[PDB]
């Protein structure tokens, strides 16, 4: 159930890893949620060198999120004196003459100290950060980060509880990741019903859609944490909202007032700016996918039908009739983002008369619908309302809100939302309208069918985490418990051994656990601590200089394997003799077959043009 | 032309040199202890099985004591063995998994090895509290370390797969003299009992006779048509024999310049690792790539012992000071004491 | 290859080698056949020695 962390030793083994992938430098372990808390933690305690740098960088951005200048004069006052002043006092900065230029003369914003974090990570960039690469923090870093890389999510992983939302092609249901105690959802999709209706593109986009959304911690985007599948299901771990959606709501509460819509159509608009931001068209905005949350604030749901027009537009007719934009219900007309505001106007007039815009009189048919293609908007609409539907409502693109190159702000902006701090509305701040009190997010609603081998490669690729959504879920609940508990027993293995290393000093590339076989039929798999050389692979016992090894020269060829559904190395030996390995993580049998495979291809070329140690006929 | 001319008189010098030869080949070996009686039947079994070396085994040193022995491993380690006892004195770990030879010093205080790390460490063995620290290392060369004999317990003789071979002082880590000429890697060197002169054969298919002292090299010894792997001086040190991949041990004298027998059968084609006389130098032992050690009479030319006890190549050997036993170490990672 | 230094270097030396004093292979052949008959009676491996004179019969007590 418990995460719980390897052993210092895979430090060896994980430092190579990231090495070959340039991961061990400043910029990339710094940018990292568990790399910065341990780095802060090996500054601050462990370092009075970098101790002073880093708590400067700590205030500078508790004095960036401040809100307002009533703060923020009194907090720049602390920062500047404390920190910047006290050491031209001992004539001590550490920072470019210009550094502190910018910063003097600006006195009586959040960013006045963006020329300083330039220099604060180039005093941190280098001989500091080498230091804390040799230090006990960046292999704590590699404990984590082996945890993260080996990441194989199935059912058994989480707590299933009751059904918040049903449709499509599937259902969803709250959970609970076991590991950590996370509230998620997950959006479970069954593959007959995929295969079915043909709605492969569909299910596979959305985690495509989800993947380019999820990062940055949207608050107004059902974003994903994790995508993994069985046999016969598609799991989406996305962010939990147990309020149920607008479409729903809007049949028990009834049109929303004016005031009341500005708050969902505020939230929708910053969650429209992420998306486009990103160059992703939602094209399926309408009060059956936008969800609220415990306390009614909203989300935009279900990615599906969105695309992404980074390189190039689209121009198909996709979407809700009655909420597409004039540049898209036609075929062949490109667009982007400018439907999404079409598709807003359309839905914000659906919650203020109940009934979407071109719906007239409650017809029925889905022609009927589509046909006005260019407007009357009812008289107890205010004029500020007016202005803002207009503009998201004109049949040109030029003349349309929202598409004259500035994006979203040019909707922020409209008198509709004079009265709002869009600060405030991306804290959450402003009251929801509508606090949900259980099947209220229901949409518009055969066996034997084949799951050939060619369906499963179609889902080959859709196994995924996201990097930054799990290390903040683990820094928010498990981080500092489970740092504790492997201290004290990182601790407690110290100091038995005086009571009671082989590897340095000489030239050993890797050392680490494996598992290596003995009699198959016996379930035999002896645990040895191994160390590579470059001419042989050495493993021992408890407490035992390694018995026996394997020279390099012997090595024939390095295969993965499988042995009972689990990967293994498999070494050839050259008298025919084979030699299997078992990997306690996927980084560990990726480095150690490279590793291997160049030591042995190496010493064999070596041993070549040695006569000495070569062989002759 | 001067260049065209320093190539002519050179081929034309060689011609003088094999004339002054052949003016001296009166009689050969054979013919002058053809009177004498054989040595029979040399039976030695296998008296010591030192176990420990977990690969294949690439060198070996007996001390001057004619008990404590240094092998050198694939293991990367150093053991320095008690043939009376087999009990390991030493489990020296080295830095470098690329050893290839190993040395005992006269004194029995230090030892020496190296290999493809191209470095002669010089490891003190009685210290202040009973370490095994690194005491030197003699970095000089751009080839492999092949061989290396103390001279004692300052000056040591190496050869190196850069075709030189070179003599140190181990206190100040200098190369004090240089010994160019061959052409090849050199593989294998001895030291003369006087310790003025050491020969050294080579993948050249050469044997040089150099002076220490002096730096130079006096006489040049050919024959063998493959690479030479061993060379060992006999006792009284007018003669040497060597070993090569052409299956044949050949004897050289110094005072004849000339080869003076042929230890070979054309019962045997795999090539020599190893060569070593018996104390009053009428054996000569020789280790085989078939895995097996032959005991030839160097003054007959017969081949009268074989010592079957290793299922792997017999990588090298060396008789006692002594003179009392013969160890054999191979690629089976053992070392077999023969009495 | 196309150095004069080099050629020079190996004339030279075949001067030294060239220009020693040898003597007959008799002469020397005869020096080591007398060494072995001088010396055969101290070589353990030539003549067959008692358990109590070898170290590795059947000894066991050592220092
Ligand atoms: F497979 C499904 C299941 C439910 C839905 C509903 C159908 C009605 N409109 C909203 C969507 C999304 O449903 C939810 C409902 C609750 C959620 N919590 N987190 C994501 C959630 C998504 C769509 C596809
Ligand atoms: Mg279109």
């Amino acid at each position: 159930k418990k995460i719980l962390l390897p052993e210092p030793s895979i430090r060896s083994v994980m430092q190579k890893y990231l090495e070959d992938r340039g991961e061990v430098t400043f910029e990339k372990i710094f940018s990292q949620k568990l790399g910065y808390l341990l780095f802060r933690d090996f500054c601050l305690n462990h370092l009075e060198e970098a101790r002073p740098l880093v708590e400067f960088y700590e205030e500078i951005k508790k004095y960036e999120k401040l809100e307002t200048e009533e703060e923020r004069v009194a907090r720049s006052r602390e920062i500047f004196d404390s920190y910047i002043m006290k050491e031209l006092l001992a004539c001590s900065h550490p920072f470019s003459k210009s550094a502190t230029e910018h910063v003097q003369g600006h006195l009586g914003p959040p960013d006045l100290f963006q020329p300083y974090i330039e220099e604060i990570c180039q005093n941190l960039r280098g001989d500091v950060f080498q230091k804390f690469i040799e230090s006990d923090k960046f292999t704590r870093f590699c404990q984590w980060k082996n945890v993260e890389l080996n990441i194989h999510l199935t059912m058994n992983d989480f707590s299933v509880h009751r059904i918040i939302g049903r449709g499509g092609f599937g259902e969803v249901y709250g959970c609970r990741k076991a590991d950590t105690g996370k509230m998620y959802a997950m959006k479970c999709l069954d593959k007959k019903r995929i295969k079915m209706k043909q709605g492969e593109t569909l299910a596979l986009n959305e985690r495509i859609m989800l993947s380019l959304v999820s990062t940055g911690d949207c608050p107004f985007i059902v974003c994903m944490s994790y995508a993994f599948h069985t046999p016969d299901k598609l799991s989406f771990i996305l962010d939990l909202m147990n309020g149920g959606d607008l479409h729903y709501h809007l049949s028990q509460h009834g049109v929303f007032s004016e005031a009341d819509m500005r708050f969902y159509a505020a939230e929708i608009i910053l969650g429209l700016e992420h998306m486009h931001n990103r160059f992703v068209v939602y094209r399926d905005l309408k009060p059956a996918n936008i969800l609220l949350d415990e306390h009614g604030h909203v989300r935009i749901s279900d990615l599906g039908l969105a695309c992404d027009f980074s390189k190039k537009k689209p121009h198909a007719s996709v979407g809700t009739h009655g909420y597409m934009a004039p540049e898209v219900l036609q075929k062949g007309v490109a667009y982007d983002s400018s439907a999404d505001w079409f598709s807003l106007g359309c839905m914000l007039f659906k919650l203020l008369r109940g009934h979407s815009p071109f719906r007239q009189h409650k017809t029925k048919d889905k022609h009927e619908i589509d046909r006005m293609t260019l407007v009357e908007l009812p008289d107890s609409f205010s004029p500020e309302l007016r202005s803002l539907l207009e503009g998201l409502l004109q049949r040109d693109v030029n003349r349309r809100l929202g598409c004259l190159g500035r994006g979203a702000q040019e909707v922020k902006e409209s008198p509709f939302f004079r009265s709002l701090d869009w600060q405030m509305v991306f804290l959450q701040k402003y009251p929801p309208p509508l606090i949900p009190p259980v099947n209220a997010a229901d949409a518009f609603d055969t066996k034997g069918i084949k799951l050939l081998d060619s369906d499963q490669e179609l889902y080959r690729n859709f196994p995924l985490t996201i990097s930054e959504r799990w290390q903040q879920e683990v820094a928010e609940t498990v981080f500092d418990t489970i740092n504790a508990e492997t201290d004290r027993l990182e601790a407690r293995k110290k100091a038995k051994n005086k009571q009671l290393d082989y590897a340095l000093g000489k030239d050993c590339i890797m050392h680490g656990y494996m598992s290596k076989m003995g009699n198959p039929f016996l379930t035999q798999w002896q645990r040895r601590y191994f160390y590579l050389f470059p001419n042989r692979l050495e493993w021992r016992g408890e407490g035992e200089a390694p018995q026996s090894l394997l020279t390099m020269e012997e090595i024939q060829s390095v295969e993965e394997t499988q042995i009972k559904e689990r990967k293994c190395l498999l070494l050839k030996i050259r008298g025919g003799k084979q030699f299997i390995l078992q990997c306690d993580s996927d980084p560990e049998l990726v480095q150690w077959k490279k590793e291997l495979r160049d030591a042995y291809r190496e010493a064999q070329q070596l041993v070549q043009r040695v006569p000495k140690m070569k062989n002759k006929p | 032309s001067e260049l065209d001319q320093l190539r002519q008189e050179a081929e034309q010098l060689k011609n003088q040199i094999r004339d002054a030869r052949k003016a001296c080949a009166d009689a050969t070996l054979s013919q002058i202890t053809n009177n004498i009686d054989p040595v029979g039947r040399i039976q030695m079994r296998t008296r010591r099985t030192l176990r420990g070396h977990l690969a294949k085994i690439y060198a070996m040193h007996w001390g001057t004591d004619s008990r404590l022995l240094v092998s050198a491993s694939q293991d990367g380690k150093l053991i320095i063995w008690d043939s009376y006892t087999t009990n390991k004195v030493h489990a020296i770990p080295l830095r470098s998994s690329w050893v290839m030879t190993c040395a005992y010093a006269p004194s029995g205080n230090y030892v020496a090895c190296g290999g493809l790390d191209n470095i002669c460490s010089i490891y003190n063995l009685k210290t202040r509290e009973g370490n095994v620290r690194v005491s030197r290392e003699l970095a000089g060369h751009t080839g492999y370390l092949s061989c290396c004999r103390f001279l004692d317990d300052n000056q040591i003789v190496t050869s190196s797969g850069d075709t030189t071979c070179a003599l140190w002082d181990i206190e100040t880590g200098q190369q004090t003299t240089t010994f160019t000429g061959h052409t090849g890697d050199v593989m294998s060197l001895s030291l003369a009992p006087d310790t003025r002169l050491f020969v050294s054969g080579a993948c050249d298919a050469s044997a040089k006779l150099w002076d220490v002292r002096e730096g130079m090299c006096r006489q040049t010894f050919t024959g063998h048509e493959s690479d030479i792997n061993a060379i060992c001086f006999f006792p009284n040190g007018n003669a040497f024999a060597t070993g090569s991949d052409d299956a044949t041990c050949r004897l050289f004298d110094l005072r004849a310049d000339q080869e003076l027998m042929t230890y070979s059968h054309d019962n045997i084609i795999c090539g020599i690792t190893s060569v070593s006389f018996s104390k009053s130098g009428r054996l000569l032992l020789a280790g085989y790539d078939d895995f097996n050690c032959n005991v030839w009479d160097a003054l007959k030319a017969d081949r009268a012992g074989v010592l079957a006890g290793h299922d792997n190549r017999v990588s090298c050997l060396g008789v006692t000071d002594d003179g009392m036993a013969v160890a054999t170490g191979s690629w089976d990672s053992f070392l077999k004491i023969w009495n | 290859t196309a150095s004069i230094a080099q050629a020079r270097k190996l004339v030279e030396q075949l001067k030294m080698e060239a220009n020693i004093d040898r003597i007959k292979v008799s002469k020397a052949a005869a020096d080591l056949m007398a060494y072995c008959e001088a010396h055969a009676k101290e070589d353990p491996l030539l003549t067959p020695v008692p358990a109590s004179e070898n170290p590795f019969r059947e000894k066991k007590f050592f220092s």
